């Protein structure tokens, strides 16, 4: 993956350059990359490793953890409310932009695999699109949309020869 | 006549050029019975590769004091040991395993009391690659690497060193102990537990229990207490112990772990009302044995087990009837709990909001995809290699005389 190479190259500089206490801007890159891969276990443990003196001095790290708090609870309407509140203009902006696309893609693979008759009033709060825009994009894909009820219905030879001589002799 | 610091720097070159390399580990451990730092300044202008092998002995001596020499400037000692592992590396590290392993142990002890032990992870991750010949070996250095991941909550470097099974430890002059074999399997089981890898956590915790002993210990007590909580999440009963297990676990650890044995009895009945009463009752035992957090996963596992149990019996249960057996207080809480299992992949279901019910279907996978055949061929490549390694060890025993 393209975003998986940025996480491997960031952890190598964390255990080599600093001798004890790292830097705030590096902690914001590891926490933002863990939120994109939908890995709440490594993101929660990384937040506890940061000393309390860094969180109280750097206010940019508090906004990143606020978005990850709703991911552990898995609340779709609670993701877009925390993104447009605290942002950093450095190295987190190009990473936070990809996090909003992963939220809409996560609801697309979850509703179409668990909600065979989702309500149109509740489907708008899962992808971020309004009610007037959620019922339009589903018709161009292939999903039906009922009326007067607001209901949406989504959804070799080289290996074989080696085992012959190995088992015989 | 002459300084004593000059006669102790040229003696490391005679043992490194001869066939006898055992005396080299003893000369660098004492450093001429001196407790100074003048030997590190003489290995630069008279060093073969970079700092030879006498550089690790001087730094390991200063780590025994567990203090700083003068002024808060202890960063000059952590950076000196990093250049020897990366740049200098070392060629005689296979014979001097006593001083090479003890250097990483004394470095981690002096990194926790001062600042945060973060630099020690990147240093120990490079020395473990030199002792492994691309076959995943085990040693005393690998056992100390798992302890660094427990303090510094970061399981990223512990993935390439634990995803592949290890065998045949690196031995040449003595570098392992019985305490390192029990502390490695105990620390490794905690990584697979939080990583939602119960398939590997059950095997790691089973090796620390089957090891025989003579009495009781803190490692063996915490290994059996965690073996019940792990097996209670996957299945509904604790797995039995092998025949070669220790008799202390079934005579001393079993009666002492009465708070964990009664937990598996109520789990078989599948009752959330009776399981909540055992948490507040055994709260004093879970706090004195630092087992907080492990028992919280068993509370949510009972609710997930009742949903999977209804899949075999029922098919399309109503949303209101599902809140009585599982006990979720209202049908609104039932639609939120079943959505968590879809994202994790524990079960596949579909919510029918048009009729107020929920469907429970199986997995429509016949395992006919071409990707499944590649998984069998890749798994068979490790079976033919394990048998070839056992043939070399079997011929070695036949050469030596036996009874």
């Amino acid at each position: 993956f393209s975003f998986k190479k940025l996480l491997d190259q960031c952890e190598n500089q964390e255990l080599e350059a600093p001798g004890g206490i790292a830097t705030p801007p590096v902690y914001g890159q590891l926490l933002a990359l863990y939120l994109l891969h939908n890995d709440m276990n490594n993101a929660r443990y990384l937040w506890k490793r940061i000393p309390p003196a860094i969180k109280s001095a750097n206010s940019e790290l508090g906004g990143i953890w606020s978005v990850g708090q709703r991911i552990w609870q898995r609340d779709f309407p609670g993701i877009y409310t925390t993104i447009n509140a605290h942002q950093w203009s450095e190295t987190v902006q190009p990473i936070m932009e990809a996090l909003r696309d992963a939220t809409r893609r996560r609801a697309f693979a979850l509703v179409s695999q668990a909600y065979t008759s989702i309500i149109a009033d509740d489907f708008a709060a899962f992808v971020g699109l309004p009610v007037e825009e959620a019922v339009k994009g589903i018709l161009e894909q292939g999903w039906q949309a009922d009326s007067t009820t607001r209901m949406v219905l989504p959804r070799q030879l080289a290996r074989l020869t080696d085992y012959v001589a190995f088992l015989e002799n | 006549m002459a300084s004593a610091l000059e006669q102790f720097v040229n003696s490391v070159r005679q043992l490194s050029a001869q066939g006898q390399m055992t005396q080299l580990c003893e000369l660098i451990n004492k450093s001429g019975e001196l407790l100074a730092k003048n030997l590190s300044h003489l290995d630069t202008v008279l060093g073969a590769l970079d700092v030879q092998e006498h550089s690790l002995g001087v730094l390991a001596v200063l780590f025994v004091k567990f203090s700083m020499p003068s002024v808060p400037d202890f960063e000059t000692l952590f950076s000196q040991v990093q250049l020897f592992i990366s740049t200098c590396n070392g060629e005689h590290i296979r014979y001097a395993t006593d001083t090479f392993a003890g250097l990483c142990h004394q470095l981690t002890n002096a990194l926790v009391e001062r600042k945060q032990p973060l630099r020690g992870i990147g240093i120990l991750k490079q020395a473990i690659d030199k002792m492994q010949m691309n076959t995943n070996q085990l040693t005393s250095i690998h056992a100390d690497l798992c302890q660094l991941c427990l303090l510094a909550k970061c399981f990223k470097p512990a993935l390439p060193y634990l995803d592949v099974d290890m065998m045949d430890i690196c031995k040449e002059n003595g570098a392992y102990d019985a305490k390192h074999f029990l502390c490695y399997y105990y620390y490794g089981g905690m990584i697979y537990t939080g990583l939602k890898n119960f398939e590997r956590a059950l095997y790691f915790y089973e090796q620390a229990i089957t090891t025989p002993a003579m009495a009781v210990s803190h490692i063996m007590l915490e290994s059996y207490k965690k073996y019940i909580l792990v097996s209670l999440i996957l299945l509904g009963k604790v797995q039995q112990l092998p025949k070669y297990t220790s008799q202390i676990v079934g005579r001393f650890i079993k009666p002492l772990s009465n708070a964990y044995h009664e937990l598996a009895q109520v789990y078989s009945t599948n009752n959330p009302s009776e399981l909540r009463n055992l948490v507040n009752k055994h709260s004093e035992t879970f706090t004195r044995d630092n087992n907080m957090g492990l028992v919280k996963q068993c509370l949510s596992s009972l609710y997930k087990k009742n949903i999977q149990r209804l899949t075999k019996t029922f098919l399309t249960l109503s949303l209101q009837d599902m809140a009585s057996r599982v006990q979720l207080s209202g049908p609104q809480e039932a639609e939120k709990y079943v959505l968590h299992m879809i994202e994790d992949g524990e079960i596949f279901a579909s919510i029918n909001q048009k009729d107020g019910m929920v469907s429970f279907h199986d997995n429509p996978e016949k395992y006919n995809n071409p990707a499944m055949l590649h998984n069998i061929d890749q798994e068979m490549l490790k079976c033919i290699e394990l048998d070839e390694r056992l043939k070399a060890m079997d011929q070695e025993i036949t050469v030596n005389p036996q009874f």
